[PDB]
Formats: C-alpha cells, sequence, structure tokens
C-alpha cells in the first residue's frame, strides 16, 4: 500500500499521519524531525595569513662598487646606495672616505603560522540537505538518518520511506563566503592576483602547501642615515590584521529563520523553511482487519475547557457505545486543532479524554475514533501570560468557524439587509409589471 | 480596521440603494395621478403612500 503526505520542516513539531484502506482499521503514523543540516558544495579559491619580511645583513664594500640583479621572489626590492661611510663600535669600517657603496635588499614571505591561523575564501554552490527523523507506529520507535533529495530510500520495520525534495531552494550563503575559525561571512573578496595593500587579500596563496605566493605590500627602501649601518624600509601594515579588527558582523548572529551556523564542514542547522513531502509503502502486516477491531456507534463530542495557547490548552471528551475492549486510532481531520495522543484505549464504560491545542477563537473540526466520526465545536478564551519559553505546538490558524459568534452576528446582519433588499426588489417588480400592463 | 470600514461601507451602500429604489417605485406608481386633470388618488393608496 502506497501513500503520500507532506510535513512542515520545523524541528520538534509532532505530526500525525492518517492512513485508511478498505478492509482494515485506520492506522496513525507519527514522524518527528530531530535535526536538519544544510551543506553547500565549496571550491577553494585562496587563503590568507599574516606575512613576514626577511631583511638580510647589508653588503658594504670598501673602495669599490657593486650592482645587484633581480631575483624571482615575492616583492623583491634591491637598491645600491653610493657614498656611504659606515661606523662600528671600534671605528671606521673602510679607508675610502667617499668611494664606498652599500647593497640592501628585502622581500616578503608567508609567516610560520599560516598552517595554524589562516582564513579561507570559498565559492558556494547548490546545497544539499540531510535530516534525522524519528518514526513511531504500532510497536516501532526508531530514528534514522536520511537524505532529503528524493533519492534515498530507507527501510524501518519493513516499510520503505522516501523523503524530499524540499519545496523551496533557499540558502543563506551568498556566492562568495569567507570562513575563519568558527564564523562565516557573506563578503566579496578581490580576485586572485589583484590584491590591494593594507586590505584583505594582500598576500594570496592558492593553497596551504603551495610554493607560489602573490604579495603586494608597497615595500620601499630608504637611504641609510650617515654614519650608521642599518636597512630602513617603509611598508604598509598587514591587511589580515586590519580585516581581523573590524571585519564586521558575522553570519552567525545574522542568519534568518533561526539557523545555527557551524563550520568544519560549513553547514547550517535547524533552518525552519518549507515543507517536505514523504512517500511510503507500508506492508499488510502492520494493519488490523475490521473483524478483530471494536465497533463504535453513536459517537458524540463535547469540549470542557479551551484556552488557545502554545501549550496543550484543551480537553475534550468522547462518549460512545462499543462491543468489546481494545485500542483504536484517533486523528483530527483539520489543521485548526492538533491532538496530542494517537492511540487510545476504549472500554465498555464509554468515555475517553483527549488533549488538543488550537489558535482560533472558535474551532470546528471532525475527530475520528476508529471507523466512527463526530464533530466538535468550542469557545476558547485567550491566555494571560505574555512570553513563554517553548515553541508553539499548533499550526497558525486564526480564522474562526462560520458558526462562531462574530460570523454569526455578521450572518444575521447580512440576512436582515438582504431581506430588506429582496422585499424592495419584489415591490418594484410588482409595481412595474402592473404599470406596464396598463 | 480595514474589515470594519469595508463592512460598514457595504452596509451603507446597500441601505441607500434599497431606500432609493423604493422611493423610485413609489414615485413611478403615483406619477400618472398628478398628470390626470381633475380626479383624485384613492384614499387607500393615499394612505399607504403619502399623497399630496
Ligand atoms: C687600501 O687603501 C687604499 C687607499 O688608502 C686603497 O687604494 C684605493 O684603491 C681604489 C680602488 O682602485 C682607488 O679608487 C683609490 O683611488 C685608491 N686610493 C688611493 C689613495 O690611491 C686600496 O685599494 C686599499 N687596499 C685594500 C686591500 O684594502
Ligand atoms: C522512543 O525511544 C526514545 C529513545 O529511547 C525515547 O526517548 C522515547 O520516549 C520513546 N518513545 C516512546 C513513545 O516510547
Amino acid at each position: 500500500y502506497e501513500h503520500s503526505t507532506v510535513m512542515p520542516n520545523v524541528v520538534g513539531f509532532p505530526y500525525k499521519a492518517h492512513i485508511e484502506r478498505p478492509g482494515y482499521s485506520p492506522l496513525t503514523l507519527q514522524m518527528q524531525v530531530v535535526e536538519t543540516s544544510l551543506e553547500p558544495t565549496l571550491n577553494l579559491e585562496y587563503i590568507t595569513c599574516e606575512y613576514k619580511t626577511v631583511v638580510p645583513s647589508p653588503y658594504v664594500k670598501c673602495c669599490g662598487a657593486s650592482e645587484c640583479s633581480t631575483k624571482e621572489k615575492p616583492d623583491y626590492q634591491c637598491k645600491v646606495y653610493t657614498g656611504v661611510y659606515p661606523f662600528m663600535w671600534g671605528g671606521a669600517y673602510c679607508f675610502c672616505d667617499s668611494e664606498n657603496t652599500q647593497l640592501s635588499e628585502a622581500y616578503v614571505d608567508r609567516s610560520d603560522v599560516c598552517r595554524h591561523d589562516h582564513a579561507s575564501a570559498y565559492k558556494a554552490h547548490t546545497a544539499s540537505l540531510k535530516a534525522k527523523v524519528r518514526v513511531m507506529y504500532g510497536n516501532v520507535n526508531q530514528t534514522v538518518d536520511v537524505y532529503v533529495n528524493g533519492d534515498h530510500a530507507v527501510t524501518i520495520g519493513g516499510t520503505q520511506f522516501i523523503f524530499g525534495p524540499l519545496s523551496s531552494a533557499w540558502t543563506p550563503f551568498d556566492n562568495k563566503i569567507v570562513v575563519y575559525k568558527d564564523e562565516v561571512f557573506n563578503q566579496d573578496f578581490p580576485p586572485y592576483g589583484s590584491g590591494q595593500p593594507g586590505r584583505f587579500g594582500d598576500i594570496q596563496s592558492r593553497t596551504v602547501e603551495s610554493n607560489d605566493l602573490y604579495a603586494n605590500t608597497a615595500l620601499k627602501l630608504a637611504r641609510p642615515s650617515p654614519g650608521m649601518v642599518h636597512v630602513p624600509y617603509t611598508q604598509t601594515p598587514s591587511g589580515f590584521k586590519y580585516w581581523l579588527k573590524e571585519k564586521g558582523t558575522a553570519l552567525n548572529t545574522k542568519a534568518p529563520f533561526g539557523c545555527q551556523i557551524k563550520t568544519n564542514p560549513v553547514r547550517a542547522m535547524n533552518c525552519a523553511v518549507g515543507n517536505i513531502p514523504v512517500s511510503m509503502n507500508l506492508p499488510d502486516s502492520a494493519f488490523t482487519r475490521i473483524v478483530e477491531a471494536p465497533t463504535i456507534i453513536d459517537l458524540t463530542c463535547t469540549v470542557a475547557t479551551c484556552t488557545h495557547s502554545s501549550d496543550f490548552g484543551g480537553v475534550l471528551t468522547l462518549t460512545y457505545k462499543t462491543d468489546k475492549n481494545g485500542d483504536c486510532s484517533v486523528h483530527s481531520h483539520s489543521n485548526v486543532a492538533t491532538l496530542q495522543e494517537a492511540t487510545a484505549k476504549v472500554k465498555t464504560a464509554g468515555k475517553v479524554t483527549l488533549h488538543f491545542s488550537t489558535a482560533s477563537a472558535s474551532p470546528s473540526f471532525v475527530v475520528s475514533l476508529c471507523s466512527a466520526r463526530a464533530t466538535c465545536s468550542a469557545s476558547c478564551e485567550p491566555p494571560k501570560d505574555h512570553i513563554v519559553p517553548y515553541a508553539a505546538s499548533h499550526s497558525n490558524v486564526v480564522f474562526p468557524d462560520m458558526s462562531g459568534t462574530a460570523l454569526s452576528w455578521v450572518q444575521k446582519i447580512s440576512g436582515g439587509l438582504g431581506a430588506f433588499a429582496i422585499g424592495a426588489i419584489l415591490v418594484l417588480v410588482v409595481v412595474t409589471c402592473i404599470g406596464l400592463r396598463r | 480596521v480595514s474589515a470594519v470600514v469595508g463592512m460598514s461601507l457595504l452596509a451603507l451602500i446597500s441601505i441607500f440603494a434599497s431606500c432609493y429604489m423604493l422611493v423610485a417605485a413609489r414615485s413611478k406608481c403615483l406619477t400618472p395621478y398628478a398628470l390626470t386633470p381633475g380626479a383624485a388618488v384613492p384614499w387607500t393608496l393615499g394612505i399607504l403612500c403619502c399623497a399630496p
């Protein structure tokens, strides 16, 4: 036997599924979503870290001149300065008063910590969903891990389940994201090979272990002050620290729909969006035949108290007449009110108590105890507490039933006005028929 | 607020239309008697409608 239903993708909300086939008693399914995960597929672009500058000891030549040649190193800058008279702690360094020269050079290489402290640049693509759903029926209570893509098919006590695909393709990640430690950001980054000094991405490496590097830090040399040995240089500070100071606000404290964001791997958890469809194929061993099921006749419903709150603020009592003791299945056929229990014990006394929740001033719904049905109508009063710590256990419906007090008054007013209009129309038509007869 | 405004407006226009059409029915029933020279409206019709 095949079946199909949809469930709301909200974590913790109990969902009762009613199945009914000729020749068997109805059966009630309960499925609950424990946790969900949304994972995007990422391709790395580049990484960044703090840099270091290696300045070797300068070369000073007495009574001679030197020229320096270019090398293939990141931001290699070499200059030769003429007419220098170095001094040391003992005295002068060379005889030649003004026939000396000095060679100074420097370059930039990645820090010895890039392996431990780096920020990655990614590019987010279409994302997949994974779920952990608990099913419960008869005498089965297990939880399974499923892929919500329409492809997975898991078996639970001899029943096939196929989930998904989700009704909405919504992802909090933008096309380009940056991941650092425990946070993610929706910021664009400069393309590879075109970084700018003092900002994010001034030092770029294709991967952690790559041997190539792109650095653009505006390294400029300066002529040494007279009578001193030193290499001076002016360099724009590291852009990675600058970004780390006022990077902005993280996605962890901005993500909509109450989504918890974790990293390693980059994923979003418990996103409350859309509704998932469920397809199932139940075997004939999970049902019970109509012969061995109690017969219920003359079923009527009444409501004792009703307070539309996020809790189970409602108690309803069913009276009936049966022929043998047993257990049935209960279910509410409208999304206005959601029951708490799915199976109830019936006996010869003829009274059962049920708990339900609602969010409407006057709810009207049809309950079903085994094969019998009845109708319930109630009047509820609003609660007094303003703030509660638990989530709502009712589908958000506020439109009252047509027989409620407000709609009753509107019906009476409309009926009176319509009666007046109809009487006026009849009077005019009679008068005009008489007039035309003349 | 919007629903109350709309309901009140609909009730008002319904009442006005009914009253106007009933007045028109009166005026069309009693129009020929004002054109006939002499004569007089019957007392019954002159009671169930105000006849000058
Ligand atoms: C020793 O010092 C003398 C100078 O006191 C050096 O002679 C100079 O050599 C350079 C290079 O040919 C010339 O341009 C200068 O004109 C020379 N100076 C004089 C005063 O003639 C000499 O090279 C030094 N030798 C060593 C081994 O240090
Ligand atoms: C189903 O099993 C879980 C895990 O033991 C338990 O917490 C839960 O109460 C069970 N539900 C029922 C209805 O027994």
